[PDB]
DNA sequence: GGAAAACACCCAAGACACCAGGCACGAGACAGAAAAAAACA
DNA sequence: TGTTTTTTTCTGTCTCGTGCCTGGTGTCTTGGGTGTTTTCC
């Protein structure tokens, strides 16, 4: 379902950083860094809740591994 | 909750051992000064033959146990388990020969 | 063109520092003389100092060098200096 | 977004469940990520005599980033 | 040593 | 059990510097999420800088050099001004 | 006993399956497709490592600690059948 | 009357609780006297002047609510502020209008 | 009392530096660019590093503190300590 | 050490993590699993450093022969991406 | 205190005839020091989390995983495993 | 600018002793947190 | 109609008092490392 990342959507993230014109071809790089972006920070918060003895992974894990990551996360109770 | 000093023989409770340290092992295995690896390691819960003695220097028991240079309190004839090679050659390192109080080595 | 290719390779297989011992000794006295004054510096310090200081300009020319390369040019300019000094995110 | 999380989770374990709250913040971050590379993408782009990104301008906004090795 | 710690007449009862 | 917070606190200084404005819970969520970051980072700091100087204390000395390791510019000499206000007047009081 | 706890107390264990997969079923080695038939809610983790109804599964074998108090060290009788059942492996 | 430390120092913000949260963060054995009173200090002055600026900000939008859009407004608008919270996402703060000269048409 | 100093970096030192990065040609007005990002770094560097001197009441820079200061600016040094 | 088969001193991680206040206690398989991954990590740099120098007909390790294991590594160079080393040079690359 | 012997020891077991420079023994006493002090950090950092007060075996393997990257932390972690129950059984 | 030499002296390291200061135990309590009632947009 | 200020019950965490160990500070001595200056190349 990586698809469902649909072409209007990743135009209109473009968009919002000053974009004026989009080539054809990009659509596949940006789903393909957003896949690498979001396994990273995903398999960061799994491994932390495997070592949380929990099944269910919850926003703290999350914001945790992306700011051990150097992107720190304001508002979800950091 | 008590454990059973397996290099001096000594027993007394394990939060004792975290606080406040091993009085007579202090010497040798820095127990006041080490984390609860060295207490685990070096004291075992387990253990026969609790031991009240009075007066280390005349009792034949405490030169039998060898016992009789150490701290009067509980003590234990048997305890389960032995010390590590490494801390075992960390004492030979400070040219003190470790006996074995398990029973096992005779 | 031909003996840039050769500075390229003799410098890219060597590992003692190109920046002049004594100026940057200066250098490095003159910038921290206005924080404090009579200040002493071990040796080590201001070998540390080159050595850092030495890497960090050999990384922002290989940046540079590409951001030209993009430009379809190969002659870098101020310009490559701070788009990757902006990319990067210096200010 | 929840499915493809979902599906790039179910890679390591199984059986795992995703509070809205971690889908939430999971979705800030990327959104916050992409328009950062876009912005230097475009900066790219500017630098380079063009208004349209392509891909090269994306690998080198990466390289340069540090996120390409 | 082990075997010299045995009990004696003397020791204490 | 209940989870302590620096929401009083937060609305308390903004009706100090500005009486007629109020704040959303959003806002008070990444307020809340600012001071511990920001609290982390000193504390951190300090911790290492007296781990550096084999010191076992955080002294008011600690506190101020991380606070002018950290903050940028301007910002470090205000905050080392009013801190060393606060200092002074509990030293001023008993 | 494939692992022994340095507690003491407990020990993890290698035993052969008793379930009926939806009083007790005769032993049997774990069957992972007839396990999926009656109930697809089968976890995986690791590849031979096969987590069934909350109970690890090595191989068809399973994986579960048992407390020291559970356990016969002494004038065990061992047969032939449950040692080829074991060794096969 | 047993009065706040708050109080005597003159903050608003909590020196009980940074006292209890030092000690008990795993930083180092013993912490100072006036540690606490000057890390509240520290953190009140910085709350301050970020809740200054973007009640500011939500003064010239004319409104009475502080979003985190204002909030991220304060932040990326002042200079020393935004090098301070460089690697931080504002979650619902958006981004500034910034339009390149170049990238209009003539 | 030292003044400008910072044109001691020579123009063949930053030659040298652009051709161990790989750099094929050179423009002219890159030299003193490249002398103002070097200041604006050694004034990053030089600020903790003071610093951390001032906080242990020492008179000497040494070179744990610079170290120490280059990793936190991110830039790990390997060889001098730590 | 002898007990776990190990050259690296247990004793001193022990103490460097009863001493460095990261937490209160410290469990008797924490510094033996420590001391194992440090001396695995040791070895594969030392083996790939031993190689690169044998590629360069040397018989003394140098910084430029760390430098070129540590950076034609992936993993390696991964984890040390933010590394420089001195007396290192650079990767030849034109 | 350095890690000069223990570095001497293991190089003289991966390889015999080779020899080593006195800043690269600094390198390497470098790179031990920051390892350790970054597996330490992140397993401190994780016994905060979980309100533990404890460091075993299991936040270090974890701090393992995390840090190290790829096939390298799986060995890692595999011979760490082997050193615990080396140091258990024997 | 480097190499080498030769003083000057300033300053970091280390040992002994003394005491100001922070942890430790414990009682009182009053200020913070949730339930809830009402107001305003 | 829902987000939010204010009231109230409730509780738990801060303050204060006494003691007690010891980490930090001061001082004095000593070696050694860096700054300053000459001169040849
Ligand atoms: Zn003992």
């Amino acid at each position: 379902n990586i698809q469902g990342i649909t072409k209007p959507a990743i135009r209109r993230l473009a968009r919002r950083g000053g974009v004026k014109r989009i080539s054809g071809l990009i659509y596949e790089e940006t789903r393909g860094v957003l896949k690498v972006f979001l396994e990273n920070v995903i398999r960061d918060a799994v491994t932390y809740t495997e070592h949380a003895k929990r099944k269910t992974v919850t926003a703290m894990d999350v914001v945790y591994a992306l700011k051990r990551q150097g992107r720190t996360l304001y508002g979800f109770g950091g | 909750r008590e454990r059973a000093c397996m290099l001096c023989g000594i027993v007394l409770p394990g939060r004792v051992f975290m606080q406040n340290g091993c009085p007579n092992c202090d010497s040798v295995l820095n127990l006041r000064d080490s984390d609860q690896a060295t207490v685990n390691e070096c004291t075992s819960s387990s253990f026969e033959g609790l031991v009240a003695v009075g007066d280390n220097e005349h009792s034949w028991v405490a030169k039998w146990l060898r016992v009789d240079r150490f701290q009067p309190g509980l003590y234990a004839v048997r305890v389960d388990g032995r010390l590590p090679s490494d801390i075992v050659a960390a004492l030979e390192q400070y040219g003190v020969y470790y006996r074995p109080r398990d029973g096992s080595v005779i | 063109g031909t003996v840039a290719l050769r500075e390229i390779r003799r410098y890219q297989k060597s590992t003692e520092l190109l920046i002049r011992k004594l100026p940057f000794q200066r250098l490095v006295r003159e910038i921290a003389q206005d924080f404090k004054t009579d200040l002493r510096f071990q040796s080590a310090a201001i070998g540390a100092l080159q050595e850092a200081s030495e890497a960090y300009l050999v990384g922002l020319f290989e940046d540079t060098n590409l951001c030209a390369i993009h430009a379809k040019r190969v002659t870098i300019m101020p310009k490559d200096i701070q788009l990757a000094r902006r990319i990067r995110g210096e200010r | 977004f929840q499915r493809l999380v979902r599906e790039i989770a179910q890679d390591f374990k199984t059986d795992l469940r995703f509070q809205s709250a971690a889908i939430g913040a999971l979705q800030e971050a990327s959104e916050a990520y992409l328009v950062g590379l876009f912005e230097d993408t475009n900066l790219c782009a500017i630098h380079a005599k063009r208004v349209t990104i392509m891909p090269k301008d994306i690998q080198l906004a990466r390289r340069i980033r540090g996120e390409r090795a | 040593p082990q075997r010299l710690l045995i009990p004696t007449v003397d020791d204490p009862g | 059990s209940r989870k302590e917070s620096y929401s009083i606190y937060v609305y308390k200084v903004l009706k100090q510097v500005h009486p007629d404005t109020g704040i959303s819970s959003k806002a008070m969520g990444i307020m809340n999420s600012f001071v511990n970051d920001i609290f982390e980072r000193i504390a951190g700091e300090a911790s290492r800088l007296a781990h550096y100087n084999k010191r076992s204390t955080i002294t008011s000395r600690e506190i101020q050099t991380a606070v002018r390791l950290l903050l940028p510019g301007e910002l470090a000499k205000h905050a080392v001004s009013e801190g060393t206000k606060a200092v002074t007047c509990y030293t001023s009081a008993k | 006993v494939d692992e022994v706890l340095e507690n003491g107390l407990e020990a993890r264990l290698k035993l052969v399956p008793r379930l009926d997969y939806g009083f007790r079923p005769a032993q049997r080695l774990f069957s992972e497709a007839e396990a999926r038939v009656h109930e697809p809610t089968i976890r995986r983790d690791r590849d031979g490592f096969v987590t069934y109804g909350g109970e690890e599964y090595y191989e068809g074998f399973l994986y579960k600690t048992f407390r020291l108090q559970n356990l016969i060290v002494n004038s065990i009788n061992p047969t032939l059948n449950e040692l080829s059942l074991f060794q096969s492996n | 009357k047993a009065k706040t430390r708050s109080s005597r120092a003159g903050l608003q913000f909590p020196v009980g609780r940074v006292h209890r949260l030092l000690r008990k963060g795993n930083y180092s054995e013993r912490v100072g006297a006036g540690a606490p009173v000057y890390l509240a200090a520290v953190l009140e002055y910085l709350t301050a002047e970020i809740l200054e600026l973007a009640g500011n900000a939500a003064r010239d939008n004319k409104k009475t609510r502080i979003i985190p859009r204002h909030l991220q407004l304060a932040i990326r608008n002042d200079e020393e502020l935004n090098k301070l919270l460089g690697r931080v996402t504002i979650a619902q703060g958006g981004v500034l209008p910034n339009i390149q000269a170049v990238l209009l048409p003539k």
